[PDB]
């Protein structure tokens, strides 16, 4: 199963955008899908997770209240809707699917990444 | 025991080992907070075997071994009991009865460089699979066919290590990941590594 992100681009601060993480297959071993972001000067951050069976969601405090992760199983796609963007949200965003259960979590199927650029003025 | 386990020097080491020459640090006589790591947003994998990650802070072990190395993103799935592929077969192998946790995170910011970081290697060729926790650092020319090689690189005669090429805008699957494998060892001896 291959993951392909889209929806990247450039918007000004206060703006909004939607990323998409489309899966080619439908593995049933995917318990959860995660969005990460990568930017210079800090470690990569897992900003949002959705549990595929229930649609339950977890967010990092940096994006809680501004980002929404959701899923459409018929398209095997997970979305990240980003509102009230700030320049510090600039990053390479990438998704992952993997194991989540009593033993922990293991996001080990990788997308490629798409750039999000939030500009002032 | 009051002193904290030196996990900083494991997880935050400036440089990591090549996977074929994976590093092992023995941890003992110290107190460690596993939950703080498990519940952070820093890790892409925190998956345990023979033990619950949410119960780690309530347990004591005789020794904890922290094995660490760099692989590429698409290989993190090979760091688990029962897995196959170049990394599990020829580089770092876990046993079926593994008791421990596998921890991984994206290390693109640290381990890639413009122009390419080629210092991280893996073993591409080997006669047979590694046994669990075996380490192989030999560098003999590998004979892939009928003709002996006599130490000469050539057709069907391959140098056994291969570099990863880590460049910053690689796809995530070809970006570098740092991996820490914690082995929780319970011997016929007092436990010295507990939670707080
Ligand atoms: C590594 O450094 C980071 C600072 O970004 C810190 O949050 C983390 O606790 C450190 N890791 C360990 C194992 O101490």
């Amino acid at each position: 199963v291959q993951l392909v992100e889209s929806g990247g681009g450039s918007v000004q601060a206060g703006g909004s955008l939607r990323l998409s993480c489309a899966a080619s297959g439908y593995t049933i071993n995917t318990d959860a899908v995660a969005w990460f972001r990568q930017a210079p000067g800090k470690g990569d951050e897992r900003v949002a997770v959705i549990y595929t069976g229930s649609g339950n969601t977890n967010y990092a405090d940096s994006v809680k209240g501004r980002f929404t992760i959701s899923q459409d199983n018929a398209k095997n796609t997970v979305y990240l809707q980003m509102n009230s963007l700030k320049p510090e949200d600039t990053a390479l965003y990438y998704c992952a699917s993997g194991y989540y259960g009593a033993s922990g979590y293991d996001f080990n199927n990788w997308g490629q990444g798409t750039q999000v650029t939030v500009s002032s003025a | 025991i009051t002193n904290l386990c030196p996990f900083g020097e494991v997880f935050n080491a400036t440089r990591f080992a090549s996977v074929y020459a994976w590093n092992r640090k023995r941890i003992s006589n110290c107190v460690a907070d596993y939950s703080v790591l498990y519940n952070s947003a820093s890790f892409s994998t925190f998956k345990c075997y023979g033990v619950s990650p949410t119960k780690l802070n309530d347990l004591c072990f005789t020794n904890v071994y922290a094995d660490s190395f760099v692989i590429r993103g698409d290989e993190v799935r090979q760091i688990a009991p029962g897995q196959t592929g170049k990394i599990a077969d020829y580089n770092y192998k876990l046993p079926d009865d593994f008791t421990g946790c596998v921890i991984a995170w994206n290390s693109n910011n640290l381990d890639s460089k413009v122009g390419g970081n080629y210092n991280y290697l893996y073993r591409l060729f080997r006669k047979s699979n590694l046994k669990p926790f075996e380490r192989d650092i030999s560098t003999e020319i590998y004979q892939a066919g009928s003709t002996p090689c006599n130490g000469v690189e050539g057709f069907n005669c391959y140098f056994p290590l291969q570099s990863y090429g880590f460049q910053p805008t690689n796809g995530v699957g070809y970006q570098p990941y740092r991996v820490v494998v914690l082995s929780f060892e319970l011997l016929h001896a007092p436990a010295t590594v507990c939670g707080p």
